[PDB]
DNA sequence: ATCGATGTATATATCTGACACGTGCCTGGAGACTAGGGAGTAATCCCCTTGGCGGTTAAAACGCGGGGGACAGCGCGTACGTGCGTTTAAGCGGTGCTAGAGCTGTCTAC
DNA sequence: TAGACAGCTCTAGCACCGCTTAAACGCACGTACGCGCTGTCCCCCGCGTTTTAACCGCCAAGGGGATTACTCCCTAGTCTCCAGGCACGTGTCAGATATATACATCGAT
């Protein structure tokens, strides 16, 4: 049947998630992730939902900043596929690695 | 004790965050690399928020704890209190 | 007859509330009279600029109600507000619709 | 007390002054308080260190004038200086 | 006229240096650098404690606010050792008059 | 009247507790400052000073100098990972940089 | 004027070698002159603003330290 | 034939001395002139303390050496050795300077 | 080209819940008088920043060989993109509960 | 006098079930893109030569930064009051959802 070319629906996803607003991470696994992270520092924590969505928004924004820096450095590396070393270089340049 | 929710951050979520991040094509170890970076960032922010909760002698992490944790690192987040 | 300080300054933001926040904010032991007027003017101007560009973005998005997507568009489109808010995350704002030119098809 | 401190009415009437046909969303409204609040502590803290360095004990329009010229970008700082001096002049003329 | 007094942490830094290294000297630019470091770290911790007291509507900065500032700003082992040192100093000063 | 004994000597500290308390009070940090706050803060400052001074003395032994120069201070800051994280945005005057050459610039055989 | 070109190409090479750069292209000298120029514009503008708040006709190292730590990079041993 | 080192040996060796050394790598008179020329645009008849220009020189040198380190890191990341200004632009863009 | 799929933009109707407006309230702001000290101004001094000259030597600039590295071209293969079937749990809704955030009162250490 | 404590409220966070389903997952399949390889050629390094100005020292001066003294006026301090500002109430309207329809863009041909 009909099959799309490699990269064009990736660009469609880029457009459709850049025009969107909503969160790209499933809320229940991320909340469970926050609980299993925070259980280390103290046991028997409670979390307001507003705290959960705040943590999720901060995580998603920091991640997409990492992806845009990674894509910039990978295109700088004359590539379109991003390498993990691109992420490592981006975090080293940003001052957090 | 909640365990192994890092795999709850699934492959479609990471590729969606790459698409919003402008990434067109993604390698294989990128998923676990972003998972480890998410570990680093979440441990730091959640540790600061737990310390903020500890000074207030509370047992519930409030969103104001989260915004003050983000504020100390300079990655301020808007819409949950000033 | 009590008449407010904001009208005397010709401003909209509360001069009295600003002076109260200054005096309890522990920045100095004394606060001048015209200083909170200046604070209110600066805050009102920044608010007016961001609301104007948010309304422009809402009209571009054919909306008569400002949503945070218009706010992210207004912050990241204007260069001065983007430089002032470079270390700033807006929740439910998304990102700018930018695509790298190499990733475009040939 | 149950009452809260916010700049909601002020930002809403500034919106009505600028565009008197546009509504505002509640999450966007809290974002407006977020804006106003933290630029308040950055400008106020800049005024505090400015008063501290010159061994001053009061915050006048000069300290925040320097603070605005520092923190704000050039056209924003210049406009803020001009209209803040205008507001101060209008306040002092009306006493 | 006579020059006014200019405060420095120089003698205390020299005493700590002789405590950690009884034979090692110090240069003037080096004591200036350590004086600046002490002043900046003092400013950071005191400002963090001031903001912490503002967050929890407290009007008195005590050892708890400074301890939470240490727990926040310093890294984990540095903060842990500083909490231990400050705790023993506070307890032995409380035992004293 | 009893003998005047300093707060720092009572706290077992070399950093001046009274001077730290004075700087806290006129630093406009709070309208009240507790008794344990300047003692605790002076202890933390003395601990950090002791760590950096000990590492700088170790660097001065490594450079065979008895006087610590800003190069020793820079080496002591950057070799320790936690002190480097504490002073990441800190520049140290003429302490230079770490001697580091990445491997791909090294000659091959 | 010519004072930006007073930052000589050997000086730029020396500083790149301190930065661990093995090989330097010819446009790097002008690019680094521009980057140094804009960084100096920002820091000197902030320091002059601090000076003018102090009603002084000279620029002190204290104002330099204040401007630098406003910019986010703080310098030790020159005040503060 | 005169002894001539291969391209890259001298570069590595003076990398080594200027990683050992701590002195300023800019002549102080041209940088003084550049600082005062830049400060001319903000206020006329400005004077400068020697310590102030010293602090500006050391801070600028440290900032650009960190920039050079990130530039070489991004150049080697592109499977290269020579740095082009695109490397500097990428470093400042990821660092949020552009 | 070219058509055909194919998603998007555009126009219209139903709905709803979110906000735009109204009410009451109260407390926060404003008005009035008070002290006082802080900041402003004038006088003072000196230093240090500026300016100049001299020389002189180190560095900067310049020429040039050359090599080696930047980069274009090509091959390749494989890993990632794209599609399909399955299923998994994210999600929504309702129910249960209680830990605990929140507030008020007391007072005494501070 | 504030904050540590006690005590009370009652909010909300957690926990749970169950159905739904869209999201995630497993997997086929081919090709585009990473990467290796090769050639090229240029252009940057290395080094000698020439140039130059950076540097140090030394002096002169003046100006302005710091200091001192005086004052007044501006800001805290205090109080009464009253109106601005702020939960609650309300309702209606902007936006979401749904449907038809045009329209450009991709892709096989």
């Amino acid at each position: 049947p009909h099959r799309y070319r490699p990269g064009t629906v990736a660009l469609r996803e880029i457009r459709r998630y850049q025009k969107s607003t909503e969160l790209l991470i499933r809320k229940l696994p991320f909340q469970r992730l926050v609980r299993e992270i925070a259980q280390d520092f103290k046991t028997d924590l409670r979390f307001q939902s507003s705290a959960v969505m705040a943590l999720q928004e901060a995580s998603e924004a920091y991640l997409v900043a990492l992806f845009e820096d990674t894509n910039l450095a990978a295109i700088h590396a004359k590539r379109v596929t991003i390498m993990p070393k691109d992420i490592q270089l981006a975090r080293r340049i940003r001052g957090e690695r | 004790v909640l365990r192994d929710n890092i795999q709850g951050i699934t492959k479609p979520a990471i590729r969606r965050l790459a698409r919003r991040g402008g990434v067109k094509r993604i390698s294989g170890l990128i998923y676990e690399e972003t998972r480890g970076v998410l570990k680093v960032f979440l441990e730091n922010v959640i540790r600061d928020a737990v310390t903020y909760t500890e000074h207030a002698k509370r047992k519930t992490v409030t969103a104001m704890d989260v915004v003050y944790a983000l504020k100390r690192q300079g990655r301020t987040l808007y819409g949950f209190g000033g | 007859k009590a008449k407010t300080r904001s009208s005397r300054a010709g401003l909209q933001f509360p001069v009295g509330r600003v002076h109260r926040l200054l005096r309890k904010g522990n920045y100095a032991e004394r606060v001048g009279a015209g200083a909170p007027v200046y604070l209110a003017a600066v805050l009102e101007y920044l608010t007016a600029e961001i609301l104007e560009l948010a309304g422009n973005a809402a009209r571009d998005n054919k909306k008569t109600r400002i949503i945070p997507r218009h706010l992210q568009l207004a912050v990241r489109n204007d260069e001065e507000l983007n430089k002032l808010l470079g270390r700033v995350t807006i929740a439910q704002g998304g990102v700018l619709p930018n695509i790298q030119s190499v990733l475009l098809p040939k | 007390k149950t009452r809260k401190e916010s700049y909601a009415i002020y930002v809403y009437k500034v919106l009505k002054q600028v565009h008197p046909d546009t509504g505002i969303s509640s999450k966007a409204m809290s974002i407006m308080n977020s804006f106003v609040n933290d630029v308040f502590e950055r400008i106020a803290g800049e005024a505090s260190r400015l008063a501290h360095y010159n061994k001053r004990s009061t915050i006048t329009s000069r300290e925040i004038q320097t603070a605005v010229r520092l923190l704000l970008p050039g056209e924003l700082a210049k406009h803020a200086v001009s209209e803040g001096t205008k507001a101060v002049t209008k306040y002092t003329s009306a006493k």
